[PDB]
C-alpha cells in the first residue's frame, strides 16, 4: 500500500494506490483506500483492511451521531476518534491511518496515526509499505501553500515512485481533492503515471 | 515479552543484640552494570519502633514497605492505638507476602525491633512469605559472603578454646552495640571489595528502648 | 610429481660408517674458522666474516645470529644449511617451549631441539 | 572493563582499568590488561580474558619471529592484520575485543578489532563494559595536536569514568605511553584513587583456636640417597 | 504486554544551587526510520514542574492528557489552585509512580521512562525517576536511556555528591547538559540534533527553550582516517 | 547438569610471611548424595601444590596429565619445576581444550626455590590466570570464600597463625555450601618443610 | 529437607532436620519444620515452607473455629482433611507441599495423616517426607516396633534423622524433637548435627567410614 | 539395569546384583547375571544403559586377559580399576558415550587385602568399604553407615547386605527379582546359589 | 494408582485391586484400599491421578448414600454407573478434569444378577465379564479370555483371579505389592482377607 | 549504511556515510566505506564489517596476484572476484558490496553484488539500510552523462537525504572521485549537507 496527504492553499488532497495483496497474490486491483468518515472529513487507510474497515466504520458512526447532537466536527475531533479505537486497542489491531479533512475556519488539515496510537498534525503525510521509497523524494519536492495542479502533481509523482518500487502498491492511483468549492474524485491509470 | 521484574541489586544485614538491634543496607541502587543512584535509602523507620527493608527489585520493596506503613497506621485506628509489637507485625507481613502467593513480591524482606520482653529481635522473610525469628541475617547481593563471616564472628562456629584442641567451643558471650556495628561495618567494607553491585554508602538504623537512630558511613565507589 | 625418495639416503657401509654423515664433517673442515670461549661472567663467539666479493654488502650477511634474547649461534660450513636452522630454531623456541612455559627454553635444550632437527636429516627419507 | 586509546603529537597512549569480574564478583582487584604483542606494540583488551591473553600471546609470538626473519622491527599493521584474521577465522567465537596501538618505523598507530575480526582506525578510541563511560569523556575533551601530557591525563579521566560509573570496571588506572624514537614506558597502576580503608576490628585467631584431626609431614623431596 | 512502536530516547537531567535542570531531544523514532523530527518530550505541569518522557509516544501522549487532566481536577472547588494548593512536583510523581507500578501490575505497562522535574514550594529541589516497572529512585543527576550511559559520568563529574549542588551554577549546569547533548547526538544512532531545554529556578521561575541545537561540533579530523588499517589512499 | 557443580568441593590458597598454605575440603558427592569424604583435591609434584575442583573426573584426569608433564619436564630439566612456571603450564594446558574444555577450577601454590618467594595462582575452567598477592578461591563456595578471606585476612601472617586463617575461612565457607564440607585438610608450606593437618568439622 | 513421623505404643515421634537451602546455597541451618497448629496436633513442613507455614497456621485457626462451635476435640482425621480439602482447591496453581499432620485422640488413638500438594491424603504408621527420606526410612524400618519405649522411639527418630543429615546434602543443621501424647505434645529439644555426630559415631560405633 | 551393590569387608569383597532386564512394558529376564571376571581375583558389576553395558564390560575383560597373557601375570586390583577409569574418562567426550556405571571387586595377592572401587560413567572413581551406584545408595547407605565395621566376617557382610536387599524390596517401586551375589577373597571368585 | 481388576461370574462381581502407593521414589504405603462402597450392594474401586481418585470416589459415595435417604431405596447397579458416567463425561471438557479411571462391581437385587461396569476418566461406559484399566488389562485378558466361563463360582473366579496376579506379578516392573480382593454378591460387600 | 555509485561522463563517483553502529550505539561516526582494491576500482560496503573487510583484503590480494601477471585488471573482472567470494560462501556471509572502476577503455563502470552474490551492472547503484529511503528520489533524478559537479551534487543530495531518514546512517559524506586525471578524494560535513 502507497498513501498519503498533502494539505495545500486551498485545502487537502488525499491519494492513495488501488493494490490489494494476499501474500503475492493481487486479491483486489482496484480498491478504493480512500474512505469516507464525514462529508469533508475522509481517511487513508493501511494495514489490516479488516481492521481499518472496522474502524472507519465506527468512526463514520460516532462522527454521525456526533453531527446530530452538535452540528459539523473538526478534523481534529475525527482524529481523536480514530487515535482512541486506535489506541486503546492496540494488542488486537494492525491500522496505519493518516486522517485529512477541511474546515472553513481551520482550511486543510492532515493527521497520521502509525501503529502505536499516537497522532500526528502535520502539512502532509505518507504512509503504507511504499512510503518508505518515497521519503527522500517528498521531503525535496513538498512546499507549503502549493496550488491544486502543483499538489496533485506532487501526489501523483510521488505515488507513481512509491508504486514503481513496491510490489505490495499498484494499479490506479486514487486522489480525493477537500476544498471550500466540494469533494472532487479524480483517478490516474497505469499509461499516465508509468511514463512519468 | 514483557517482564514485569527487576533486580536493583542492594545488600541488607539485620543483627539482633541482647537489648537493642540493627538492621543496615547499602544506599547504592542499580540496574545492570549501572549506577541509578549512589544514595537510595533502604531500610525505613514504619514507627511503633521497627524498622523494615525489602531487598530485592525496588518497585515491590517500596510497594511492601508502603502497605506494611500503612498496616501500621489501620491497627492503631482498629484497636485504640494499641502498639505494634514486633511478633504481630512479622506475622502481618507474612500474610502481605503470601496475599501475592501466584505473583510475589520479588524481594528479600527483613524487620528488627524488641519484642515485648525488651530483648532484640530480627525477623527474615522469603518472597512468598514464610518467615522466622533469627539472630544474625544478611540479605540480597552479597548475602553469601557475608553470613559465613557472621556465622564466625558472631556466633563463634568452628572456634574452639585454645589448648583443648576441639573439645570446648568458644562461649557465646554477648555483644554489645559498638562490637556489632564493627561486625556490620567490616561486613559491608569487605562486600564492597569483592561485589560490584555492593557501595557508594552505607546506612544503618539502630533500635532501642529510647527508639531509633542512625547512621551513616562511606563506601567505596567504584 | 610426489617425494617418491621415502628412503634413507643415508645409511651403514661394511665398516660400521655412516658416509653422508662423514661427508658432511668434510664440508664443515673446509668451512671458515669459528670459535667459543666461556668465561665466569659470560660466553663469547667469533668467526671471520669472510666476504665472496668486495662489492657485498657483507653487514647484510649475519654469520652470527641470535635464536633467544639470552642464546646466540655461530657456525663452520654451508652458510644456507645455517640460516634454515636458524630460522627452525628460532620457531621451535617457541612452539615446544615459549608457547608451554611462558619462557625461553634453556641453552641446553634448545640445543637438543636444534640437534633433534640435524639427526632426522640423518635418518628420514 | 574499560580500556582507551588516545593518538597524540608524537605517538599514541592506551590505558585501562584494574578490575576483573566474575559475574557480579570480583576475582582480581588489581589485574593487568595491558599486554604486549612487542616492545613497541601493546594491546588493551575486553570480552573473555582468556581469548584475550592467549591472542595476543600468539601473535605476539609470530610477530616475534617475523621481526628476527626480516630483520626488522614490527609493525602495528602486521599485528593488526595477523589478529582480524585469526579472529574472523573463528567467527566470534575466540571473544577477544583488543585496542592496539604502538609505534614503529612507519609512524605511530592506534586501532580497534572485534571479536568477529573487523577493524577500526581513529584519534581515540574506547571498549569494554565502560567504554560509553569512557567515550563520554573523550568526546567532551579530545582535541586535535594533543601533548603528551594532556593525553595521559584525557586517557586516565576516561578510565576514571569507567571505574566510577561502570560497575563491571574499577580499582586502578594503568598506562602504558608509545613515542616515536623512544622506549614505551608502561606505567603500572599510575593511579591508585581505590585504596580499601582501614578495617574496624583484627580477624587474627588465638593459635589453637581451629580443631586437628591429625598431622603430618609431607615429603616434598626426591628420593634420598644411603 | 505490547511493544514499543514510536519512540523516544534519552531525556537527562541535573539539580544545581537554585533548582533544576532538564533536557530531551525533539525525536519520535519507528525503529531505525527518524520518522517525527518535530516531538515535544518536555511536558510542563503548572510553573513549577516538567515531566521529561521517554520512550513509547502513544503512551507519553496518554500520560500527558492525565497531567492535563490533573490541572483541571485540582481546580474544583479550591480558591487556592494558583497559590497554597497548587499542584507539587512531589505530588505529580507520586501520582504517575503509582500509575505505573499499577500498570505493570495488570502486564499492560506505559511503556515509559519518565523524570520528573521541579521546585517545591519551600524553594527545594525535586528530581525522581520512574520507569515502566514503577521503579524509582533520585540523584543528583538523573538519565533515560543512553543518557544514563553517557550523560551521567559527564553529569556527575559536575555534580558527584549532593554537597556538589550549592556549588553549582545554572550557567555551569546549563553548560554540562547542553554539552552532554552534544555527545549523545556524535553516539546515539537514535537522536536528532534539535533538543528542548527547561530550566526551573525557585528565583526566576520556569524558563522553557525550544528549537535549540547542537552546536560547536567536531567532525574535520575525519578528513585523515582513511581505509580500516593498511590503506594509505 | 552443571558440570562445575555435580560434584561439589572447595580449595583455597593464602599467602603469608615465608610461607604459603592451600586448603581443601574432602567432599565427593553426585548431587544430593554423599559419595567419598576422602577426595582429596590437593596434589603436589616436587615442591608445587595444585589444588582442583569441579568435575570429579577432571580433577582426577588433570592430576595424572600434571604428573605426566611435570615428570618428563624434570627429566629433560634436570630440575623440579617451579610455581611460576607450572602456573604458565597449567594456563597452556587448560586453553588447549579452549573448545572442549575441563570443567574445573585450578589453584597453584608454592615457594620459589631460588627465590624464596611466595607465591599462589588461580584460573578458570579456560585457563585465563588470576595472580593474586593475597588469597585464590575456587570451587562450590567461593562467593563464602571470597567473603571470609576479605575480612579474615591480613598480610604477612607468620606459619601458624596463616593455619588459623585459612582454616576458618575453609571451614565456615564449606558450612554456608550443601556441596562442601565432609573433612577437610590444611597444607602449610615452608621453603624447606611442609605440614598437613587434617580439620575436624561437623559432618553434615 | 528431611522429616518423618511414626505411630508407637507412647503415641507419635515426630522428628525433623533444620536446613534450608537455594540452590546450593545453606539459607539457614536453624529453620522449624514442625508447625505446632496447636497443643494438641503437629505438622511437619517439607516442599514449600511459605505453603507449610500459611495453611497449617490456618489450618489451627480452623480447628479452634471447630471445638469453639462443637465444643469437643476436633479428631486427627477431620483436622488433616481440612486441610486436605483446602490444597485440592489449589491443585494446578503451583503450591508445593508434603506434609504430616500428628495427632492423639481419646476416638482414634495416636494417628498420622500424610496431605500432599497433588490433594492425596494417607492413613499411617510411619512416613518419610524430604529429599532425605530414603535415608530415614531405611533406619526406621529396620528398628521400628510397635512396643518401643518413649526413650528409644525418640533415640531412633532422632538416629534416622542423622543417617539423612549426613547423607543427603540438602539436609542437617539440627535435630528438633517431639513426642505426641493423648495430653497434647511434648517438646524434646534441639540438637546441632555436628555435635549429634560425633556423639553417636563415639557411643554407638557406627559411621566406621568416618574418621573422627 | 538397575541396582548394583558393593560391600568390603576383612577378608573379602561382596559384589550384589539384581536379577531383572526390563525392556519398558514387559520384564524379559529374571535371572541376568550383570556381572565378568577380568581376571581370577577381580570381579566387576555394571549397570547402565542397554547393549552399552555388556559391550564395555566384555571390552574391559578381553584387555586385562590380554595382559594377563602377554605378561604372565595379573594386574592388581588397582591397576585395573585405573585402566576402566580411564577408558570412561575417554569416552565421555567421544562422539556417543558408553552410559555404564561400574563396581569392581578385586583381592589383591600382594598386598592381602580386599578392595572394592566405584567408578561413574563419567570416569569418577572411588576407593570404598561400601558402594553402589543410582539410586541404590539411597536406601542401603544409612543401614551401611550403621552396621558397617572393617573387621567383618564374609558371613556378616551377607547378613547386612540381606538387610539392604529387604530395604530396597520394601520401598522401591520397581520389582529388580532379586539379587545374584557374589564373593572375591585371595582364593578367587565364587558365587553364593541361594540367596 | 496402578493396577485395577474385575471379574464378574455366576452369583457375583470380584474386584481386585493393588495395595501400592507410590510417591516417586519411595512406596510410601503398601496397605491401601482402592474402593468404596456406594450402597450395600454396589463397589467402585478407582485408579487414576492423585487425590482425584479418592475426591471423585468420595464425591461419587455422597451422592449415592443421599439418594438412599431420600428415596429410602438402592439405585441399580446400571443406574449407578450412568450417573458415575455422566460425571466423568461432564469432567473431561472442564477447567481440570478429574483423571479418574473406575470399575463398578454390583448385585443388582431386582433381576438377581451380578454386573460389571468399566469407565475411564473420559466417560467411556462398557459393560463387561470382565475388565481392567491402564496396562492391567495387557496381561491379564489373555488368560481371561481362554479361561473364563459365565457360569463359574466365586471360588473358581478367585482361581482365575490368582493366575491373573501371578503374571503380573512376574511380567510387571513395577512392584504393587499384591491385590486386595473383594466380593460383590446378594448378601452384600465382603473381603477375602488372604490371598 | 547508506552507500551509492554513480557513472558520469568523466568517469565514476563513489558515495558514503560513516556511521557504524552496535545496535543504537555509534561504535565509530567517523567510518571510510570507500575501500581501495586497486588503483582505480574501489568499493563501498554495507552489512558485516568484518565479512566486508575480509572480502576486500582477499579481492586487493587477488587483483594485486592478477597485476603482476596479466597487467591492470578490468572493473568488470574485479565484480567476478567478489562475485566468486560472495556467491561460493553465500550461507556464511552478510555482505551487500558496490564495486565501482575507471578503465580507459570502458570508461566508468558500476556494479551492485547483493546478499545472494548476484551480480548487475548498472550505470549507478544504491544500497545499505539507509537507501530503501531515497530510490524514488534517485530514480527522478538520475541523469546520464552528468558532469562531475552534478554529480557530486546528485550524491550529496541523495545520502543528505538517507542520513536524514535512516538511524543506521550519518556522520560525514565520504566520496572518492574515479577518472583519467586520477584518483580526488572529498568529504562533506554535517553543516554543509543538512541544510540542502
Ligand atoms: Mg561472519
Ligand atoms: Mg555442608
Ligand atoms: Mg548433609
Ligand atoms: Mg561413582
Ligand atoms: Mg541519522
Amino acid at each position: 500500500t502507497s498513501i498519503m496527504a498533502v494539505t495545500f492553499k486551498d485545502g487537502v488532497i488525499l491519494g492513495a494506490d488501488s493494490r490489494t495483496t494476499t501474500g503475492a497474490y493481487i486479491a483486489n486491483r482496484v480498491t478504493d483506500k480512500l474512505t469516507r468518515v464525514h462529508d469533508k472529513i475522509w481517511c487513508c487507510r493501511s494495514g489490516s483492511a479488516a481492521d481499518t474497515q472496522a474502524i472507519a466504520d465506527i468512526v463514520q458512526y460516532h462522527l454521525e451521531l456526533y453531527t446530530s447532537q452538535y452540528g459539523t466536527p473538526s478534523t481534529e475531533t475525527a482524529a481523536s476518534v480514530f487515535k482512541e479505537l486506535c489506541y486503546e486497542n492496540k494488542d488486537n489491531l494492525t491500522a496505519g491511518i493518516i486522517v485529512a479533512g477541511y474546515d472553513d475556519k481551520n482550511k486543510g488539515e492532515v493527521y497520521t496515526i502509525p501503529l502505536g496510537g499516537s497522532v500526528h498534525k502535520l502539512p502532509y503525510a505518507i504512509a503504507g509499505s511504499g512510503s518508505t521509497f518515497i521519503y527522500g523524494y517528498c521531503d525535496k519536492n513538498f512546499r507549503e501553500n502549493m496550488s491544486k495542479e502543483e499538489t496533485v502533481d506532487f501526489i501523483k509523482h510521488s505515488l507513481s515512485q512509491a508504486i514503481k518500487w513496491d510490489g505490495s502498491s499498484g494499479g490506479v492511483i486514487r486522489m480525493v481533492v477537500l476544498t471550500a468549492a466540494g469533494v472532487e474524485r479524480l483517478i490516474f491509470y497505469p499509461d499516465e503515471y508509468e511514463q512519468l | 515479552q514483557f517482564n514485569p521484574y527487576g533486580d536493583n541489586g542492594g545488600t541488607i544485614l539485620g543483627i539482633a543484640g541482647e537489648d537493642f538491634a540493627v538492621l543496615a543496607g547499602d544506599t547504592r541502587n542499580i540496574t545492570d552494570y549501572s549506577i541509578n543512584s549512589r544514595y537510595e535509602p533502604k531500610v525505613f523507620d514504619c514507627g511503633d519502633n521497627i524498622v523494615m527493608s525489602a531487598n530485592g527489585f525496588a518497585a515491590d520493596g517500596d510497594a511492601l514497605v508502603k502497605r506494611f506503613k500503612n498496616s501500621v497506621k489501620w491497627y492503631h485506628f482498629d484497636h485504640n492505638d494499641k502498639k505494634l509489637s514486633i511478633n504481630s507485625a512479622a506475622r502481618n507481613i507474612q500474610h502481605l507476602l503470601y496475599g501475592k502467593r501466584f505473583f510475589p513480591y520479588y524481594v528479600h524482606t527483613i524487620i528488627a525491633g524488641l519484642d515485648e520482653d525488651g530483648k532484640g529481635a530480627v525477623y527474615s522473610f522469603d518472597p512468598v512469605g514464610s518467615y522466622e525469628r533469627e539472630q544474625c541475617r544478611a540479605g540480597g547481593a552479597a548475602a553469601s559472603l557475608i553470613m559465613p563471616f557472621l556465622d564466625n564472628q558472631v556466633n563463634f562456629k568452628n572456634q574452639y578454646e585454645p589448648g583443648t584442641n576441639g573439645k570446648v567451643k568458644k562461649p557465646l558471650k554477648y555483644l554489645s552495640v559498638e562490637e556489632v556495628i564493627k561486625l556490620v561495618r567490616d561486613s559491608f567494607t569487605s562486600a564492597t571489595e569483592r561485589h560490584i553491585q555492593v557501595g557508594d554508602g552505607l546506612e544503618i538504623l539502630i533500635v532501642t528502648k529510647d527508639g531509633v537512630r542512625k547512621e551513616f558511613y562511606e563506601l567505596k565507589r567504584d | 610429481m610426489t617425494d617418491r625418495y621415502s628412503f634413507s639416503l643415508t645409511t651403514f657401509s661394511p665398516s660400521g660408517k655412516l658416509g653422508q654423515i662423514d661427508y658432511a664433517l668434510t664440508a664443515v673442515k673446509q668451512g671458515v674458522t669459528s670459535l667459543g670461549i666461556k668465561a665466569t661472567n659470560g660466553v663469547v663467539i667469533a668467526t671471520e666474516k669472510k666476504s665472496s666479493s668486495p662489492l657485498a654488502m657483507s653487514e647484510t650477511l649475519s654469520k652470527v645470529s641470535l635464536l633467544t634474547p639470552d642464546i646466540g649461534a655461530v657456525y663452520s660450513g654451508m652458510g644456507p644449511d645455517y640460516r634454515v636452522l636458524v630460522d627452525k630454531s628460532r620457531k621451535v623456541a617457541h612452539t615446544s617451549y615459549k608457547r608451554i612455559y611462558g619462557e625461553y627454553p634453556p641453552t641446553k635444550l634448545l640445543v637438543s631441539e636444534v640437534a633433534k632437527i640435524m639427526q632426522e636429516a640423518t635418518q628420514s627419507g | 572493563t574499560t580500556i582507551v586509546g588516545v593518538k597524540f603529537n608524537n605517538g599514541v597512549v592506551i590505558a585501562a582499568d584494574t578490575r576483573s569480574t566474575q559475574g557480579p564478583i570480583v576475582a582480581d582487584k588489581n589485574c593487568a590488561k595491558l599486554h604486549r604483542i612487542s616492545p613497541k606494540i601493546w594491546c588493551a583488551g575486553a570480552g573473555t580474558a582468556a581469548d584475550t591473553e592467549a591472542v595476543t600471546q600468539l601473535i605476539g609470538s609470530n610477530i616475534e619471529l617475523h621481526s628476527l626473519y626480516t630483520s626488522r622491527e614490527p609493525r602495528v599493521v602486521s599485528a593488526l592484520q595477523m589478529l582480524k584474521q585469526h579472529l574472523f577465522k573463528y567467527q566470534g567465537h575466540i571473544g577477544a575485543y583488543l585496542i592496539v596501538a604502538g609505534v614503529d618505523p612507519t609512524g605511530s598507530h592506534l586501532f580497534s578489532i572485534h571479536a568477529h575480526g573487523s577493524t577500526d582506525v581513529g584519534y581515540y578510541l574506547s571498549l569494554g563494559s565502560g567504554s560509553l563511560a569512557a567515550m563520554a569523556v573523550l568526546e567532551s575533551h579530545w582535541k586535535q595536536d594533543l601533548t603528551k601530557e594532556e593525553a595521559i591525563k584525557l586517557a586516565s579521566d576516561a578510565i576514571q569514568a569507567g571505574i566510577w560509573n561502570d560497575l563491571g570496571s574499577g580499582s586502578n588506572v594503568d598506562v602504558c605511553v608509545m613515542e616515536i624514537g623512544k622506549d614505551a614506558e608502561y606505567l603500572r597502576n599510575y593511579l591508585t584513587p581505590n585504596v580499601r580503608e582501614e578495617k574496624q576490628k583484627s580477624y587474627k585467631f588465638p593459635r589453637g583456636t581451629t580443631a586437628v584431626l591429625k598431622e603430618s609431614i609431607v615429603n616434598i623431596c626426591d628420593i634420598q640417597e644411603e | 504486554t505490547q511493544q514499543p512502536i514510536v519512540t523516544g530516547t534519552s531525556v537527562i537531567s541535573m539539580k544545581y544551587d537554585n533548582g533544576v535542570i532538564i533536557a530531551a531531544d525533539n525525536l519520535g523514532s519507528y525503529g531505525s526510520l527518524l520518522r517525527f523530527n518535530g516531538v515535544e518530550r518536555l511536558i510542563p505541569v503548572g510553573d513549577n514542574t516538567v515531566v521529561g518522557i521517554s520512550g513509547d509516544i502513544s503512551d507519553m501522549q496518554h500520560i500527558e492528557r492525565l497531567l492535563k487532566d490533573l490541572v483541571t481536577e485540582n481546580a474544583y472547588d479550591n480558591p487556592l489552585a494558583d497559590a497554597e494548593e497548587a499542584l507539587e512536583p512531589s505530588y505529580i510523581f507520586e501520582y504517575l509512580a503509582t500509575v505505573m507500578y499499577q500498570r505493570r501490575s495488570k502486564m499492560n505497562p506505559l511503556w515509559n521512562a519518565i523524570i520528573v522535574a521541579g521546585v517545591q514550594s519551600n524553594g527545594d529541589q525535586f528530581l525522581r525517576y520512574v520507569n515502566l516497572l514503577g521503579v524509582t529512585y533520585s540523584s543528583p543527576t538523573l538519565a533515560t536511556g543512553f543518557g544514563a550511559h553517557m550523560a551521567n559520568p559527564l553529569l556527575r563529574k559536575v555534580v558527584d555528591r549532593e554537597s556538589d549542588i550549592p556549588k553549582t551554577t545554572v550557567q555551569v549546569a546549563e553548560e554540562a547538559i547542553v554539552n552532554a547533548m552534544r555527545v549523545l547526538y556524535y553516539r546515539d544512532a537514535r537522536s536528532s540534533r534539535n533538543f528542548s531545554l527547561a530550566i526551573i529556578d525557585k528565583n526566576t521561575g520556569l524558563t522553557f527553550k525550544k528549537n535549540l541545537q547542537v552546536e560547536n561540533m567536531k567532525w574535520d579530523f575525519a578528513k585523515d582516517i582513511k581505509g580500516y588499517g593498511t590503506q594509505k589512499i | 547438569s552443571d558440570p562445575s557443580s555435580i560434584n561439589g568441593g572447595i580449595v583455597v590458597a593464602m599467602t603469608g610471611k615465608d610461607c604459603v598454605a592451600i586448603a581443601c575440603d574432602l567432599r565427593l558427592g553426585s548431587q544430593s548424595l554423599g559419595v567419598s569424604n576422602k577426595f582429596e583435591k590437593i596434589f603436589h609434584y616436587g615442591h608445587v601444590f595444585l589444588g582442583i575442583t569441579g568435575l570429579a573426573t577432571d580433577v582426577t584426569t588433570l592430576n595424572e596429565m600434571f604428573r605426566y608433564k611435570t615428570n618428563l619436564y624434570k627429566l629433560k630439566e634436570e630440575r623440579a619445576i617451579e610455581p611460576e612456571t607450572f602456573t604458565q603450564l597449567v594456563s597452556s594446558s587448560l586453553y588447549e581444550r579452549r573448545f572442549g574444555p575441563y570443567f574445573v577450577g585450578p589453584v597453584v601454590a608454592g615457594i620459589n626455590s631460588k627465590s624464596g618467594k611466595p607465591f599462589i595462582a588461580g584460573f578458570d575452567l579456560i585457563g585465563c590466570i588470576d595472580e593474586a598477592k593475597d588469597f585464590i578461591v575456587s570451587g562450590t563456595a567461593s562467593d563464602q570464600l571470597f567473603g571470609m578471606c576479605e575480612s579474615l585476612y591480613e598480610p604477612n601472617l607468620e606459619p601458624e597463625d596463616l593455619f588459623e586463617t585459612i582454616s576458618q575461612a575453609l571451614l565456615n565457607a564449606a558450612d554456608r555450601d550443601a556441596l562442601s564440607g565432609w573433612g577437610a585438610v590444611v597444607y602449610i608450606i615452608k621453603k624447606d618443610e611442609v605440614v598437613k593437618r587434617y580439620l575436624k568439622m561437623r559432618q553434615d | 529437607t528431611t522429616t518423618l513421623a511414626f505411630r508407637f505404643q507412647g503415641g507419635i515421634i515426630v522428628a525433623v532436620d533444620s536446613r534450608a537451602t537455594a540452590g546450593n546455597w545453606v539459607a539457614s541451618q536453624t529453620v522449624k519444620k514442625v508447625i505446632e497448629i496447636n497443643p494438641f496436633l503437629l505438622g511437619t513442613t517439607a516442599g514449600g515452607a511459605a505453603d507449610c507455614q500459611f495453611w497449617e497456621t490456618w489450618l489451627g485457626s480452623q480447628c479452634r473455629l471447630h471445638e469453639l462451635r462443637e465444643k469437643e476435640r476436633i479428631s486427627v482425621a477431620a483436622a488433616s482433611k481440612i486441610l486436605s480439602n483446602l490444597v485440592y482447591q489449589y491443585k494446578g496453581a503451583g503450591l508445593s507441599m508434603g506434609t504430616m499432620i500428628c495427632g492423639y485422640t481419646r476416638k482414634e488413638g495416636p494417628t498420622i495423616y500424610y496431605v500432599d500438594s497433588d490433594g492425596t491424603r494417607l492413613k499411617g504408621d510411619i512416613f518419610c517426607v524430604g529429599s532425605g527420606q530414603t535415608f530415614a526410612y531405611g533406619v526406621l524400618d529396620s528398628n521400628y516396633k510397635w512396643d518401643l519405649s518413649v526413650e528409644d522411639a525418640l533415640y531412633l527418630g532422632k538416629r534416622s534423622i542423622l543417617a539423612a543429615a549426613h547423607r543427603d546434602a540438602y539436609s542437617g543443621g539440627s535435630v528438633n524433637l517431639y513426642h505426641v501424647t493423648e495430653d497434647g505434645w511434648i517438646y524434646h529439644g534441639n540438637h546441632d548435627v555436628g555435635e549429634l555426630f560425633w556423639k553417636v559415631k563415639e557411643e554407638e560405633g557406627s559411621f566406621n567410614n568416618v574418621i573422627g | 539395569m538397575d541396582i548394583i551393590l558393593g560391600i568390603r569387608v576383612q577378608d573379602s569383597v561382596i559384589l550384589a546384583s539384581s536379577k531383572a532386564v526390563t525392556r519398558g512394558i514387559s520384564v524379559l529376564k529374571d535371572s541376568d547375571d550383570k556381572t565378568r571376571q577380568l581376571s581370577p581375583h577381580t570381579l566387576m558389576s555394571f549397570a547402565g544403559e542397554a547393549g552399552d553395558t555388556v559391550q564395555f564390560a566384555e571390552y574391559i575383560q578381553a584387555n586385562i586377559q590380554l595382559y594377563s597373557i602377554r605378561e604372565d601375570y595379573e594386574l592388581s586390583p588397582q591397576a585395573v580399576s585405573s585402566f576402566v577409569r580411564q577408558e570412561l574418562a575417554k569416552s565421555i567426550r567421544s562422539r556417543r558415550p558408553y552410559q555404564v556405571n561400574v563396581l569392581i571387586g578385586g583381592y589383591d595377592k600382594k598386598k592381602n587385602k580386599p578392595e572394592l572401587y566405584q567408578i561413574d560413567y563419567l570416569g569418577t572413581k572411588v576407593e570404598l568399604p561400601y558402594g553402589a551406584h543410582g539410586y541404590s545408595g539411597f536406601y542401603t547407605f544409612s543401614l551401611l553407615d550403621h552396621h558397617y565395621r572393617p573387621d567383618m566376617t564374609t558371613e556378616e557382610g551377607l547378613d547386612l547386605l540381606k538387610l539392604c536387599v529387604q530395604e530396597l524390596e520394601k520401598r522401591m517401586p520397581m520389582d529388580f527379582k532379586g539379587v545374584i551375589v557374589k564373593i572375591v577373597d585371595k582364593d578367587g571368585i565364587r558365587q553364593v546359589d541361594d540367596f
